Formats: structure tokens, C-alpha cells, sequence
């Protein structure tokens, strides 16, 4: 139940982490950040600090926070 | 989106 990354628990970092973020993965920094997801700096490949779960292939439509808690329902952030 | 290990 331990926090997987303490070092992107500020959302400020987790928006800095966006540098060079693919335009057609669509979805913002900012909403990423904010459903505590970071770029690990490969395709739309991102993570979260809090569950350390794994998400890609990012489809215009999508939402950063409905994606991560539908598949990562054991993440006390978006739970 | 996909999530992946
Ligand atoms: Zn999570």
C-alpha cells in the first residue's frame, strides 16, 4: 500500500517530467499530471507515483483520470 | 489506453 514514486508526489514535478511529450498521444501534461501520472520520456509511455502503474497508446477521447483508476484499481490516488 | 509491465 506504499507510495511506488515519493520523488513525483509534487504534481509540479510531475508536469516537468513532460519535456518533449508527443503531440499525438493528445491528452495534456496537465491532465496527466493531475491523475498523478508522469512521463517516463518514451512515446506516451507514462507512470504513476502512486500505484506505479504503467500506462500507453493514449487515444483522443480517452481520460487520463477514467483510464488509470479503470485499470488500476488498487490506486489509493484516483480511488 | 493500455497498460503495460
Ligand atoms: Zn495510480
Amino acid at each position: 500500500g506504499h507510495m511506488r514514486n515519493p520523488a513525483m508526489y509534487s504534481e509540479e514535478a510531475r508536469l516537468k517530467s513532460f519535456q518533449n511529450w508527443p503531440d499525438y498521444a493528445h491528452l495534456t501534461p496537465r491532465e496527466l499530471a493531475s491523475a498523478g501520472l508522469y512521463y517516463t520520456g518514451i512515446g506516451d509511455q507514462v507512470q504513476c507515483f502512486a500505484c506505479g502503474g504503467k500506462l500507453k497508446n493514449w487515444e483522443p477521447g480517452d481520460r487520463a483520470w477514467s483510464e488509470h483508476r479503470r485499470h488500476f484499481p488498487n490506486c489509493f490516488f484516483v480511488l | 489506453a493500455x497498460p503495460f509491465y
